[PDB]
């Protein structure tokens, strides 16, 4: 088959190689063999907003300061 | 009131003495401190960071495993297995061996 | 007092033999070293410190916004509220701190069903950071009795979780295959469930040793 | 070759070759896939690391047939490949903290207690988190204060 | 002798001693 | 096996996102050692899963 | 030959800081002579009364507050730890040897 | 002597000699060694492989 490929780097400093088919098109961004994310060459403030009204959080802070 | 004093300025005094001997206790401990040495009292381990942190690192876990395999020389401990062979006997040189 | 009678020399006998074990997830030894000493904190420090948490949470979020989208007040005003979010995340570490013990005590009345009393502990301990991500101020109740349901509740997911460390001893599954075998027989036989006398009777073993054995059942 | 496996050798694996023999890092504690026996996607079943169930079948079906040799996917990561790759690709599991080899600390004698004269009992206070160990001090700052 | 009797633990430490050593001694120590 | 390292490998990861106090920390660290060691040799140390 | 202490002998368990003293001492000499074995063979006796003394002693001030007896798989687990510990302890085994 | 051999480990006579002579060739002191009858059963966990 005609092919095609595409290189991918990481933040600790490593690349990675990834043929293609000729027909196909290249990500931006791709989850690499090492597993990080690589490059082409409920949180608590979740829970507190649904408890709560900004403006009580705005007085909460302005006391603070 | 004789008896509540033979009690109240024993124990008072007693508790303060127990302290002042273990000030003592952690500078013994200070001045012999050495890697691979385990230290299982909190309250000792805590006084000698909160005194002396900058001195000395001490962790536990694996990484502390790792840390000391680092600052670890193969050969020396090897030539002072050797000389320790060629002159102690019984299980002292069988545990050398 | 002072006793040595058998049964003490037995159980003596019994911890010697447990002892094999240095670092046994059972013993909580360590642990309570490790908690240290924090005293136990009034409804008004507790409420001081869900409001300083709160606090933290919204300068979070505002000097979030306001790092990416310009409109930064001056340095100044900036390190007040670097000082805010910083006093929050003390907060939030401090009222984590005061109820180790509470997760323990709360842990210790699970102990001997499978789980070793630590694995059990750090599910009351996340049951806590669960507790202290819904307190509120504005309810006014005591966060010993409000995490308490969290803590257990945690701890009652983690025992009833299909997929859990259980760890049964190696000198137990022959007594309690037995136990399984006879208690078998007599609801066959007797018409109804045994109660643990008749289950001793059959086993030649004092009654509550089966109640400490059928522990280990699941 | 079999004509030049003349010799087997045996040895510690580093870190660095667990990251050279795997083909991607498990990050989900995933099983196949309950709702419909499919690899669930990082999974310690996914198909792109440890390949396709089905010979030259892509993950989303952009490529399904022998013709096709070599290729990595764009949109899924799968190599369309035969299915025999699921027996020698390996995967591995990247830890927050480090963690000692039980082989090597338990088993008399102690390989780690021999090497770092730490009685079993005491490197066993130390891994499971039970007591501290001095790691390094600065003798000449002591000395001279 | 029968007032005092022996001491189980020290005579088996003693036991096991002995045999590392004659092991040594026989040369064979690493295969024990 | 492979699940439990994995579950234990990320709460250890959460927790120490979520700023938790080192003692949690370190217990679940504990926790990720015996799970690991379940893995490879389950019945060596103590009792066995 | 069964001596006694003369004053108390600190143990310095890690964290509880216990002793064995001459109450302790003549009790458990007492049980290790009622045992009517020779003396090389009540010292196993002995030992085990004063282990299981101190122990006991120790995991009461451990559980100080939040353990008691009821929690019998705790206690049990707590008190073979603390004889872990103790049969490994170098200064209590010198002072029974003594 | 002046061989990588452990003292009190047991070698193949062949691995002796051929060390030997490459030490003692390049000035080293032989290693001292002394024969050792086994039995078949202690030949046999004696192996190299
Ligand atoms: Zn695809």
């Amino acid at each position: 088959a005609p092919r095609q490929v595409a290189r991918y780097r990481t933040d600790n400093g490593e690349e990675f190689d990834v043929p293609f088919a000729d027909d196909a098109e290249i990500p931006g961004t791709w989850l690499c063999r090492n597993g990080l994310e690589g490059t082409l060459i409920r949180t608590h403030w979740d829970m507190l907003l649904e408890r709560r009204s900004v403006e009580e959080l705005e007085e909460l802070l302005k006391e603070r300061l | 009131v004789r008896d509540s004093g033979e009690r109240e300025m024993r124990q008072l005094r007693d508790r303060a003495q127990r302290e002042l001997d273990r000030l003592d206790e952690i500078w013994n401990t200070f001045t012999k401190l050495a890697p691979k040495q385990l230290i299982v009292d909190e309250v000792l381990y805590r006084e000698l960071q909160d005194r002396y942190g900058e001195y000395f690192t001490g962790a536990m876990g694996a990484e502390s495993i790792k840390k000391l395999i680092e600052n670890f020389d193969i050969d020396a401990e090897a030539e002072s297995l050797r000389e320790v062979i060629r002159s102690g006997k019984g299980q002292k040189k069988l545990r050398a061996l | 007092d002072f006793v040595w009678d058998e049964e003490e020399s037995e159980a003596l006998r019994q911890a010697r033999k447990d002892a094999e074990l240095t670092a046994s997830a059972d013993s909580v030894r360590a642990y309570l070293k490790q908690i240290g000493k924090v005293a136990l904190l009034n409804a008004e420090e507790e409420v001081e410190l869900a409001k300083r948490i709160e606090a933290g949470l919204y300068a979070t979020q505002k000097l979030a916004e306001l790092a990416e989208k310009g409109e930064k007040l001056p340095v100044q005003q900036r390190r007040d509220m670097q000082w805010i979010c910083r006093d929050g995340d003390r907060a939030k570490n401090h009222l984590l701190e005061a109820n180790l013990r509470l997760v323990v005590s709360l842990a210790k009345r699970y102990t001997g069903r499978g789980m070793a009393f630590l694995d059990l502990i750090q599910e009351g301990n996340l049951g806590l950071i669960r507790a202290v991500e819904k307190f509120d101020y504005t309810k006014g109740y005591k966060f010993s009795t409000y995490a308490t349901w969290w803590i257990r509740q945690a701890i009652t997911r983690a025992m009833a979780d299909q997929a859990r460390t259980i760890r049964i001893p190696v000198h137990m599954v022959e007594v309690i295959n037995k136990l399984g075998r006879i208690q078998r027989e007599l609801l066959q036989d007797l018409g109804r469930e045994p109660t643990p006398e008749e289950l001793a009777k059959e086993m030649d073993i004092t009654p509550e040793k089966v109640l400490e054995i059928q522990q280990y059942a699941r | 070759d079999v004509n030049f496996f003349d010799e087997l050798r045996i040895g510690l694996a580093t870190a660095d070759d667990i990251r050279n023999w795997s083909y991607g890092e498990v990050k989900k504690p995933e099983t196949i896939n309950y709702r419909t026996l499919k690899p669930e996607k990082d999974g310690l079943f996914c198909e792109k690391i440890f390949g396709p169930t089905r010979d030259w079948e892509c993950y989303c079906g952009k490529y399904k047939r022998v013709r096709f040799k070599g290729i990595i996917c764009e949109r899924c990561g799968v190599e369309v490949t035969r299915a025999k790759v699921r027996r020698e690709r390996m995967g591995h599991i990247e830890l927050a903290a480090p963690v000692t080899h039980i082989w090597y600390f338990k088993g008399v004698p102690s390989r780690l207690g021999y090497l770092l004269d730490l009685a079993p009992k005491d490197l066993e206070k130390i891994i499971y988190f039970a007591a501290y160990v001095i790691t390094s001090v600065d003798d000449e700052m002591r000395h001279n204060e | 002798v029968d007032l005092l009797g022996r001491n189980k633990a020290a005579d088996e430490a003693a036991e096991r001693e002995r045999r590392e050593e004659e092991a040594y001694a026989a040369g064979v120590l690493d295969l024990m | 096996l492979y699940r439990r390292v994995i579950n234990r490998n990320n709460r250890l990861k959460r927790l120490i996102d979520l700023g938790a106090p080192e003692i949690i920390v370190n217990n679940e660290k504990r926790m990720l050692q015996e799970s690991v060691d379940a893995l490879f040799d389950n019945g060596r140390r103590g009792r066995p899963v | 030959r069964q001596e006694l202490p003369s004053e108390p002998i600190p143990i310095d368990l890690s964290d509880v800081t216990m002793r064995i003293d001459a109450e302790t001492a003549k009790w458990a000499r007492d049980e290790a002579r009622k045992t009517g074995l020779p003396h090389n063979e009540a010292r196993a006796e002995f030992v085990d009364v004063v282990t299981y003394v101190v122990t006991e002693r120790a995991v009461a001030r451990i559980g100080r507050g939040w353990l008691t007896r009821d929690d019998k798989h705790a206690w049990e687990k707590m008190r073979a730890d603390v004889v872990g510990e103790l049969e490994d302890h170098e200064q209590f085994n010198a002072a029974l040897d003594a | 002597g002046s061989t990588e051999f452990l003292p009190g480990s047991l070698t193949e006579r062949a691995e002796f000699e051929a060390e030997n002579r490459r030490v003692v060739a390049e000035g080293g002191e032989p290693a001292a060694g002394r024969p050792v009858l086994m039995g078949i059963t202690k030949a046999s966990l004696a192996t190299d492989s």
